[PDB]
């Protein structure tokens, strides 16, 4: 009557019809900027560009956009950058489907939840083009606000009690003023430093004393972190895999 | 366990912000630091620019506000407890039909128009606000237009569907319980607004809206241990956090997004929920006298 | 008077005063056009 | 610059007179045609 | 079928229960004991709503209803032909809920990340446990959940809404519905602020973490940061949800009359009891 | 016409066509079971 | 896939789908015997 | 005006028209089904 | 037609085609027992 | 056909056939029950 | 008036222009066939 | 008066100019059409 | 008069005209069909 | 802007409006003759 | 009794009983004033 447009159709169905309309092809593009990492799709054993995909292929990837840096750099999204097919496992079945077997110390052979994104070898910047995570001691204007337990010191454990070594060292995020790692000098070698991310740490500010908990891994694995170069600024590479090495604790701490 | 829930221990350096022209205004403000704050995101508070934008949406809020509140004292005869008592009862009611869209006398919907008006322009203003700031620290603008979907709504609710009918008198009060009040006679008057299908759809959008910033949090929260919360690097530079971000989605759901992308859905579902429900109103009254009837013709309801 | 802006800069002084005006002006002619005497598109008679 | 600002000047205040004589050309025909001071008595 | 990084993760072990049987992928999807068990609450639960639609009058899609049984029968199971069949189905619900997180959580150990995923669904989860399963327990019968059809739980929502005269005054709800929409009003913020410095422009080099903080702290004069705010984002959907919870709970178990004259206390406090 | 397998792989062009067409035949199947002449479930009389 | 398997399972799918298909088309057979699913002009009387 | 395929991925062109193709002869036919006199299903009379 | 396998591969077209299958005769047999004269359950009369 | 077992492994493809027979074994039970001819529980009359 | 093309690129331009083109038409006929005269589908007395 | 230009930036002031004119002058419009005396698009009598 | 181009951009200054007039333009139009006189598609008489 | 395509805009730009405001102009004159917008003392008709 | 001032030094100590205080004597007052008997502004009579 009032709001009809022919007989049965009225306007609030003609506009919800072209809603349903835009919904489709915002879907579609949502999912075409979904599409611009780990695509195109690879088969599960030989590794060959293929998959179940119909005439939406043609629309599924988009054309690589371009991100600028403050560096002269830039990234390409999606970059068809590929990982390899042999990795340092075998197929527990050859299904396709199955999972795998690491062929190794799943720890050191970044395998699994241990496997760490093949990043570049470039610190995170702040607004000035310097380091973004660096030392406490190369950053003297930083400094750990009162109210709050100053982990230097304090002793890194394990779950199981074992003091796996000593915090010596602070490093933190410039761009975000937050302590990203804590550098640990091992009490079974001097000589070697690790360092163990800030996320993977408990307070423990509430106790008989001030320590410093891991839930991860174990002591002995303290004397297989990877290790980084500068020693006073860390790529993000290195960042990744020593975040990937201790973040791989929980599934196999007890060998495998 | 630790969850990045809390933060235990906080970092506090010397405070410092990204470089902007100088303008006509300097930033404003003189930066502190607060505990709780820290504890649940940063520290740092401040500095606010306040541009001539930004003091232009000022004045007129202020101006808006202020003679709101001057109305709701003077509706309860300037008594200090009465107005304590009926704070959330009280309301700057909107004028009648018989005035139209033209100035209603002050007593009879004059100040709710004066009020609505410069409640209009401050919160124009404050968008062109955000579109400026985006510009000078040389970003996107992408939060002025989530923000304009919801001056859509706002507007809709206010201005643009008393202009369609012609009538501010089915516009929404200035009022804490008149508002509700409002609301629930808008969906009285107008058969069940639960068979809006605009309304289906903002809801939809609304709850989409609470599951994906819940599914993005938790995920985010989860690889925090590997560097997920710094989105922007991830998307410049992916690492494995992004990676297991997408595969655990992968695995669960059978595809996922990008570090990038889910941002995407996120401003879109928040966006969508304001633009449908815009619509919706405005299409009410209008084109569909009664909702329910509707959805009976359509086939939403058993036609009794 | 005269080293009134050695206190408050130009530009800002400007730009709240104008603001300011404007937004006074705006509500005052908003009033009388809400009223019975001084609305004069509406035009009601005095008596 | 404050060099630049002479033409600026010169050429803004043309476009304001001019924006201004169009609309005062423009109230000048709406009073003819509907004058907007009602009377004592209200408009007749 | 694999990501261009999948075929690296695809470990196994992580598994809760089943041990090597179902750890292995379809497609996409990780099965695990809880993708078997979760198939098989989904494709039952699915199958008796298609059966109640066949039993109903209208195969309309948005007309299908599930109906729960009449409040005669109070707690008591119900003959599957009036009542029985959505217990069934609200029972095979909660069991794909709960076999639907567990196997997230399987997938967080392969993954070895954190279970915030899981941890957050169960509170959805649990709202429709306290919806279909708590209340109706509080109040004493089983027709007090809503029926499970596209357009007959709204007419649930909106009688028991009304049952309490005006729904909007339960203060429960109003705190829930501002979690709702701080929540909504939240992530477009983040969104945006995280677009926008992705995609600033032409030129525009990608902004940091510094210039997202900026811009927060210009606009309206604190920003959170890049990792609390999914923090606060979690926290306030999380919190929404458990408002709604104690609204509903509040509802029928504890509160049984009308939500608007619940707030004359406010009216009659001592300092302005005005009489 | 033999040439547009050198733009559509056979794959995608042949599972986009089940599946367009699977979801086609529902769409018409349906519609002519919510009609009250071509229903042959319910096989209401032509006159 | 290798195709010296291709030969096999396409010869077993066949089998496989003919017996399927006439299974199907015996209860066909048997339901349409017991009660038609198309009408005439009038009804089903 | 053989260059727009110069412009135009042909796969893009191609696959974009028949989605569009298809989805307006879906809303013309669903809008013929919406009016009494083109309905051909329930075949309203002319008169 | 054999050449099929060289596209598909036969385990996942199997598993597929055997979701498909079910869904569908599930679904047919709900539709026929919603129909008055083809549920074998309620068993009306057809006359 | 004793082939089948290359393209699914017994081990799980048992299994999950198991669920899949017990979740159709009670879904047929369950539509039973929810008839009145075949509620053998109801034992309601055929006369 | 052919340097237009110089600012704004021919394909992004010619494919913007074509979607506000289709969006207009088609508001256009769906404003038409809400009045009352120029529906084309009920066909409506111009008395 | 000249130097007005000496403190605020000329684009700035003419963006911010222009849009202050038209949202003035579109009120103004909207005031006007929202009366009944002055509506020139209603039919408006004087007496 | 031709140096404003020196501080806006042909390009920018374009398209926010060309979506300006266009936004304008529907404006008026939609106004045109509220108004009963200059309704051209219900064509009410001027009587 | 370069000053020299400045020129060669504005010309250009300049001819442009000049076209658009003269269709404009012959529409509304149109319009008018059709029915005119400016109300007499006594309404329209 | 003095001992009180090496634990709550008094810039915290009274500036906390300033503000409870005040507090207090404005929650009194407002009670009176609730209260018909002891209102000394409306004063409504003893009895
Ligand atoms: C309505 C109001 C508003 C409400 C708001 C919300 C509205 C809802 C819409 C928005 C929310 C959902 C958004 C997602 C929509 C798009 C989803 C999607 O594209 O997922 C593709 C996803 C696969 O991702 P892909 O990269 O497109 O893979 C296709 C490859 O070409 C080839 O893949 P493959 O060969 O690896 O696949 C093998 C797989 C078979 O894969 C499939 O079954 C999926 C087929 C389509 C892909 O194996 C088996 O499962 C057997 O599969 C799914 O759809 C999973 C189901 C999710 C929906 C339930
Ligand atoms: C197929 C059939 C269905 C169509 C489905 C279309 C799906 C939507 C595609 C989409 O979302 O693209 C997002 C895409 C995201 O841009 P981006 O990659 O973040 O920009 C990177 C730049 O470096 C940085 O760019 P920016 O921040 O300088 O760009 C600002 C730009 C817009 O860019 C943004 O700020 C983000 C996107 C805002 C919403 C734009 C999409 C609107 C709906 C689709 C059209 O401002 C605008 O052009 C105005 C757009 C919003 C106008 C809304 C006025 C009301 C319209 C409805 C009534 O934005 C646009 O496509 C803008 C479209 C402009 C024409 C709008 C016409 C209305
Ligand atoms: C008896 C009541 C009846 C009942 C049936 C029912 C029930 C439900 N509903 Mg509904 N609702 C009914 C009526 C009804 N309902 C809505 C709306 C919605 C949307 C709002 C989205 C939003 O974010 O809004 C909120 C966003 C706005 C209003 C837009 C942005 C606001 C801005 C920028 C304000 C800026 C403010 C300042 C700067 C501050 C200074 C100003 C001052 C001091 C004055 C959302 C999806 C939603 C949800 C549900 C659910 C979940 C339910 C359940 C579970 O039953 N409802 C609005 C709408 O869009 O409708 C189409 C609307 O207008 C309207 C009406 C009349
Ligand atoms: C996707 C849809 C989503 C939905 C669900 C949703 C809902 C609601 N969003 C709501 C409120 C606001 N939303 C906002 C801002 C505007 C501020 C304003 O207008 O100020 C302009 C007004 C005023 C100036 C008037 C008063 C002023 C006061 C109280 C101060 C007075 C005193 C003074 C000046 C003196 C003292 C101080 C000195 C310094 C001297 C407010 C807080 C904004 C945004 N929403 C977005 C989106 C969404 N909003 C996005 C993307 C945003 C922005 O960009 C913008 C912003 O700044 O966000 C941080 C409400 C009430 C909602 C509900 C539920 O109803
Ligand atoms: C899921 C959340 C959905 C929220 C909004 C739902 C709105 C539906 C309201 C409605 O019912 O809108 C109707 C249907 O829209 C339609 O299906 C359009 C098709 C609906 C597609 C839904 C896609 C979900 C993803 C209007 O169309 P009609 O021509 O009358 O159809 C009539 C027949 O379908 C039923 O007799
Ligand atoms: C900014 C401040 C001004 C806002 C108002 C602007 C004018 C609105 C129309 C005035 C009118 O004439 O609208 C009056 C009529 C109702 O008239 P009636 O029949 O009830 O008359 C009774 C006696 N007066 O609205 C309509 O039916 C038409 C509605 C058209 C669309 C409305 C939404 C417009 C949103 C603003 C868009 C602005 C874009 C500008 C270009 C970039
Ligand atoms: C700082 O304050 C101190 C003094 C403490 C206290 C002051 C004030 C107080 C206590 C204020 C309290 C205010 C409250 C409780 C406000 C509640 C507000 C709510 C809930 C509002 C909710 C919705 C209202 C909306 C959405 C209204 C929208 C109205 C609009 C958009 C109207 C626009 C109208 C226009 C543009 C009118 C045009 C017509 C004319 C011709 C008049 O325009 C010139
Ligand atoms: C008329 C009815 C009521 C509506 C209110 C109308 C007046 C208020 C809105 C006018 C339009 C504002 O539009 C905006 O104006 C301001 C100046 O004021 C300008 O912006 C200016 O202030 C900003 C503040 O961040 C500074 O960077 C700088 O001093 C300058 O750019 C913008 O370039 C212009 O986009
Ligand atoms: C940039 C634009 C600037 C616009 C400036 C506008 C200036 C307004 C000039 C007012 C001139 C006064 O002109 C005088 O006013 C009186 C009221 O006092 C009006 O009085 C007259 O009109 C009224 C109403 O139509 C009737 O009662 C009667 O016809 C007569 O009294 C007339 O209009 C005129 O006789
Ligand atoms: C996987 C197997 C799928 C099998 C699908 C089989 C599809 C075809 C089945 C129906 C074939 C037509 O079957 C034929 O239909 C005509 C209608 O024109 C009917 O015709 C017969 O019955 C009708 C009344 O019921 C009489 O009016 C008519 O005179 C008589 O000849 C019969 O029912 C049958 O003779
Ligand atoms: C360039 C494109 C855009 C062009 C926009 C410009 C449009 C301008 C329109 C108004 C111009 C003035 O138009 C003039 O108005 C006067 C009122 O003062 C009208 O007034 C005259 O005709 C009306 C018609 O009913 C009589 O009732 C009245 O007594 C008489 O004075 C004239 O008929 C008209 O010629
Ligand atoms: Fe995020």
């Amino acid at each position: 009557n009032k709001g009809d447009i022919t007989g049965y159709m009225d306007v609030a169905q003609v506009v919800l019809y072209a809603f349903w309309i835009f919904f489709a092809g915002l879907i579609i593009y949502l999912r075409r900027e979904d599409r611009r990492e780990g695509y195109p799709l690879e088969d599960a054993i030989s590794g060959k560009i293929n998959s179940l995909q119909g005439l939406g292929s043609v629309f599924s990837i988009a054309r690589p956009k371009i991100f600028k840096l403050k560096t002269g750099a830039t990234y390409a999204a999606p970059n068809f950058k590929r990982d390899a097919v042999a990795i340092k496992a075998t197929r527990t079945a050859p299904t396709a489907g199955a999972p795998f077997e690491p062929t190794g110390n799943p720890m050191t052979d970044a395998v699994g939840p241990a496997a760490y994104a093949l990043r570049d070898e470039l610190p995170d910047l702040t607004l000035g083009g310097q380091p973004a995570i660096v030392p406490l001691r190369v950053a003297p204007t930083f400094s750990v606000a009162a109210e709050d337990t100053d982990p230097r010191g304090l002793p890194v454990v394990d779950r199981k009690g074992a003091v796996a070594g000593k915090v010596t060292d602070l490093w933190i995020d410039r761009a975000s003023i937050a302590i990203r790692y804590l550098e640990v000098e091992l009490a079974a070698t001097p000589g070697r430093k690790v360092l163990l991310p800030f996320a993977a740490t408990r307070i423990n500010a509430k106790t008989k004393s001030k320590t410093v908990t891991v839930q991860s891994i174990l002591a002995r694995h303290f004397a297989n972190v990877p290790t980084i170069a500068k020693t006073d600024s860390i790529t993000r590479r290195e960042e990744d895999k020593v975040m990937a090495y201790y973040s791989s604790g929980y599934l196999y701490s007890d060998r495998v | 366990e630790y969850q990045n829930i809390l933060t235990g221990v906080q970092v506090r350096t010397a405070p410092h912000s990204a470089p902007i022209a100088k303008g006509i205004f300097p930033r404003l403000g003189k930066p502190g630091f607060s505990y709780w704050l820290g504890k649940i995101g940063d520290a740092q508070i401040g500095p606010i620019y306040l541009g001539t934008t930004g003091v232009l949406s000022l004045v007129f809020g202020f101006f808006a506000i202020e003679i709101i509140g001057f109305n709701l004292l003077a509706s309860v005869n300037w008594s200090p407890m009465e107005f304590g008592r009926q704070f959330f009862w009280l309301g700057l009611e909107p004028p009648a039909a018989e005035y139209g869209l033209g100035f209603a006398p002050l007593a009879e919907g004059g100040w709710w128009q004066i009020a609505g008006f410069f409640l209009t322009t401050s919160i124009l203003l404050w968008w062109v606000r955000m579109y400026r700031r985006a510009r000078a620290l040389k970003m996107g603008t992408h939060t002025a237009w989530a923000f304009a979907s919801a001056i859509f709504l706002f507007l809709s609710l206010g201005f643009i569907r008393p202009l369609l009918m012609g009538n501010f008198s089915e516009s929404v009060p200035f009022g804490i319980f008149p508002h509700l009040e409002w609301t629930n006679s808008f969906s009285l008057n107008y058969g069940n607004f639960f068979y809006n299908p605009f309304h289906m759809l903002s809801i939809a959008f609304l709850y989409g809206s609470a599951l994906l910033f819940a599914m993005h949090g938790a995920t985010i929260l989860a690889v925090s241990r590997l560097g997920g919360d710094r989105e922007v690097e991830q998307i410049t530079d992916r690492g494995t956090a992004a990676e297991r971000a997408a595969l655990f989605w992968r695995w669960t759901m059978g595809f996922n997004a990008t570090m990038e992308s889910i941002h995407r859905w996120a401003w879109w579902f928040a966006v969508l929920c304001t633009f449908t429900g815009a619509i919706g109103i405005l299409l009410t009254g209008t084109v569909v006298d009664n909702w329910f009837e509707w959805g009976v013709k359509h086939g939403l309801a058993p036609a009794p | 008077m005269w080293r009134i802006w050695q206190l408050f800069d130009p530009r800002q002084a400007l730009v709240g005063l104008a603001t300011f005006l404007f937004v006074l002006a705006l509500l005052i002619h908003f009033i009388l056009l809400s009223t019975e005497r001084f609305n004069w598109l509406e035009g009601a008679s005095t008596k | 610059t404050e060099g630049e600002a002479k033409e600026f000047h010169k050429i803004f205040t043309s476009s304001i007179l001019v924006f201004f004589g169009v609309a005062a050309f423009a109230h000048l025909l709406v009073w003819i045609w509907r004058p907007w001071v009602p009377g004592p008595n209200g408009y007749s | 079928a694999l990501l261009s990084f999948e075929r690296k993760y695809r470990v196994r072990g992580g598994t809760l229960i089943g041990g090597d049987l179902f750890d292995f992928w379809v497609g996409p999807f990780y099965v695990g004991f809880f993708g078997v068990t979760t198939l098989l609450f989904t494709v039952l639960g699915t199958a008796l709503i298609v059966w109640g639609a066949a039993l109903g009058p209208s195969w309309t899609f948005w007309q299908i209803s599930i109906n729960p049984p009449d409040v005669s029968y109070g707690l008591a199971m119900a003959p599957m032909a009036k009542g029985g069949l959505w217990q069934i189905i609200t029972f095979s619900a909660i069991g794909a809920f709960v076999s639907w997180a567990l196997r997230e959580v399987e997938i967080c150990r392969k993954l070895g990340i954190g279970y915030h995923i899981p941890f957050a669904f169960g509170f959805a989860i649990l709202a429709y446990v306290s919806l279909v399963v708590i209340r109706p327990v509080m109040m004493g019968a089983w027709g007090y959940g809503f029926p499970y059809g596209f357009m007959t739980h709204l007419d649930w929502v909106s009688n028991t809404g009304y049952q309490y005269a005006n729904f909007h005054y339960n203060p429960a709800h109003m705190l829930g519905i501002t979690l709702f929409f701080t929540t909504c009003l939240a992530l477009a913020l983040h969104g945006s602020l995280i677009l926008s410095a992705a995609n600033p422009g032409k030129g525009e080099v990608v902004k940091g973490p510094e210039h997202e903080n900026t811009y927060f702290q210009d606009t309206i004069g604190y920003s959170v940061g890049t990792l609390g705010i999914h923090r606060v984002g979690l926290i306030l959907a999380l919190s929404a949800v458990v408002w709604s919870i104690i609204c509903m709970i509040l509802s029928g178990p504890i509160y049984t009359g009308s939500w608007p004259d619940w707030w004359l206390w406010w009216q009659k406090l001592p300092f302005w009891n005005h009489g």
